[PDB]
């Protein structure tokens, strides 16, 4: 019998990406190709296959400090960063095929849809 | 709100 | 030009819901007239303005835990704490108003707006 | 995915 509230979770979302963009409570740097991230691993974990096996793992989840493999873009990171905050995913031509690797790599299996998705209509 |  | 996942909101809240449930990186116990809630503290700020003023504090930010006034109900308090991770409130007659104090107490300004509208359409 |  509850009453649901529509924009709960898109507000709490949002407030959220504000305590990111003021490095609030921000508690993990996700290190990619020497450029340096923040975050919050709670939201990592929501969004991502990858850092939800990460910061479960027992002596991981204290690691203050995560090193993506060498492969990964940080352009196509900072993207996927950014869209786990935002739900918006900065998707280009040029830039396609790195996020769709790093969405990959992240486990981040809608993102993955939609990078095969326009892969497939350029085709 | 709604009823969900 | 970027595209939005519209469900990307409602599945990171789904997820941070199954870490609380499972008592997974929650860093806060909210104390409430000797009952003991967990939660994560950027929950709690990205819901409720009085925990925002709290962990933006710069000493209150590295307590592990926080002593709610003693006239806060402790059923009114896990009412708001399932709506902060579900976007469902259990409202009725026998809690509305514990929970529209409790609501006005953690700052939470859309709970207590749909409390007022319930308790002026029974008057 | 939509145009926001
Ligand atoms: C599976 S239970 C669960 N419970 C809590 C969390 Cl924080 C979590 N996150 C997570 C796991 C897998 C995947 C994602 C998030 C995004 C994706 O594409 N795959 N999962
Ligand atoms: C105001 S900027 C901002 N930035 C980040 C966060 Cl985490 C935050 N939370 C917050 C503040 C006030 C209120 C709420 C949340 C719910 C409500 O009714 N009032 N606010
Ligand atoms: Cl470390
Ligand atoms: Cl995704
Ligand atoms: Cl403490
Ligand atoms: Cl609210």
């Amino acid at each position: 019998s509850c009453i649901q509230f529509t924009r709960h979770a898109s507000d709490v979302l949002l407030n959220l990406n504000r305590l990111r963009s003021r490095d609030i409570l921000t508690d993990v740097v996700i290190v990619v190709s020497r450029e340096q991230f923040r975050a919050h691993k709670t939201v990592l974990m929501a969004c991502s296959g990858l850092f939800y096996s990460i910061f479960t793992d027992q002596l991981k989840c204290n690691l203050s400090v995560i090193n993506l493999d060498p492969e990964i873009n940080p352009e196509g990171f900072c993207i996927l960063l950014d869209f786990m905050y935002t739900s918006r995913l900065n998707l280009r031509e040029g830039n396609i095929m790195a996020v769709m690797a790093t969405a990959m790599y992240l486990q981040m299996e809608h993102v993955v849809d939609t990078c095969r998705k326009f892969i497939k209509a350029s085709e | 709100w709604v009823i969900p």
